[PDB]
């Protein structure tokens, strides 16, 4: 581990740095050495762990996109197949390395609702990004909809419907359905009944948590318009 | 490819 | 070289592929290892290895100067002045990177006036993106100058004054007087001539290339309107 | 810092 010798403290003040300088693969660096540290993690570190890894691979799902495109027009030289799959490789790794800090041992250590649905959501999230690009490409998509299902059970049970993490765990499972396991009904229920069920709790909120919730619910409506 | 909203950052 | 084993032809194959995907650091990795087959670039090609250190250099520029805000600030534990000094050190080796390219055999082997002036362009460039962090200060200073000032003498005796890398030459030669040297009289004097001398030459132009010199005309007026 | 126009992609 690069960052062993670099006090948790200074790593998770690096991270903050790093986002503001928008240097995301710093970032991501600097919060996986935070988790190897062996301590659980606070809601501003999981989202700080969460932040960095999201942009790092963002940045790799995106440009793979634009190779397998030109790939796909050119079988309409073994350049663009090779260097396709070096983008591949590299978007692997990085999944591998977020599964890896997850299982190694952020999940099991984590029994409150927040941390676990947290988790678990970004288990899912691997393994679909994974999925993406997979031609055990059905092990994948069931890894990744084991992951989701136990963290919407979780969440059900122990968290309100407004809660931004339950919306953004319902929102992601419901663009898998939609585009990874070809359930486009399943995920329009689900989009449907998470923004239905939402929006009778948000009488319960605070004008702050009010916010939180309906931004992610204005994602479910966004899919919601484009799916029907 | 059409990309749908999913949670945060939308890096890609 | 990690590119020695890559035609010469896949590697400017994939620089553009890289470009085409937002991924720099691929594209200047993809075009050092073009410009280490020994032969002289294109115009294409050159242009190709501008835009990919550009851009690397670009975002640790940025990064830096976020950076070094926030320690300014700070100075009104060492995380701060730590993480500034590891970007500043990636920057350096960027620079002098590209600077080894260039010694190492560009420059050297480059008589056409287009060809130099293009190499000692950069060489002035990333000799100002050093002197930009630097607190041998002076001497990078002056070596920015040197190389800058024998692009701008070959420029005035080889190349029209449209011409739109005599134009590129002039607009960041004038910025390094600006900010750099703290000449801004320099400064203006410069890109108000540059700017004059190429407007009474745009009658011998084509459409195409009135286009390409107008567009940096541009940036000097831009420039000159924030310094008068 | 406010940067001004130099040559090329405006990478910062
Ligand atoms: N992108 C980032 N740096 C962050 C994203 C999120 C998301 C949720 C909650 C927090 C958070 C929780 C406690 C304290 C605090 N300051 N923030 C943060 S922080
Ligand atoms: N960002 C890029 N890929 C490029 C930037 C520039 C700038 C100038 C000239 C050329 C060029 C010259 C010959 C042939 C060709 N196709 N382009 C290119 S190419
Ligand atoms: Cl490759
Ligand atoms: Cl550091
Ligand atoms: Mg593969
Ligand atoms: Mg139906
Ligand atoms: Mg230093
Ligand atoms: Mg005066």
């Amino acid at each position: 581990g690069a960052m062993g010798s670099m006090e948790r403290a200074s790593l998770i003040q690096k991270a903050k740095l790093a986002e503001q300088a928008e240097r995301y693969e710093d970032m991501a660096a600097f919060m996986k050495g935070a988790v190897e540290k062996g301590e659980e993690l606070s809601c501003e570190e999981r989202n700080l762990l969460s932040v960095a890894y999201k942009n790092v691979v963002g940045g790799q799902r995106a440009a793979w996109r634009v190779l397998s495109s030109i790939e796909q027009k050119s079988n309409e030289g073994p350049e663009v197949r090779e260097y396709r799959e070096k983008v591949e490789t590299e978007l692997q790794g990085v999944c591998d390395t977020v599964l890896g800090l997850l299982d190694s041992h952020l999940i099991k250590e984590a029994g409150d609702a927040e941390s676990r649905v947290f988790y678990l959501k970004m288990k899912g999230d691997y393994y679909r990004y994974l999925a993406e690009v997979a031609t055990d490409k059905k092990r994948i998509i069931d890894s990744a909809r084991s992951a989701y299902q136990e963290a919407m059970d979780i969440s059900k049970k122990e968290m309100p419907p407004t809660n931004p993490i339950r919306l953004g765990l319902a929102l992601n499972f419901s663009v898998f359905h939609y585009e990874i396991a070809n359930s486009p009904e399943e995920a329009i229920s689900l989009a449907k009944t998470t923004f239905d069920e939402a929006m009778a709790d948000l009488h319960t909120l605070s004008e702050d948590s009010y916010k939180d919730s309906t931004l992610i619910m204005q994602l479910l409506r966004d899919n919601l318009t484009l799916w029907t | 490819k059409l990309m749908f909203k999913t949670e945060g950052p939308d890096s890609d």
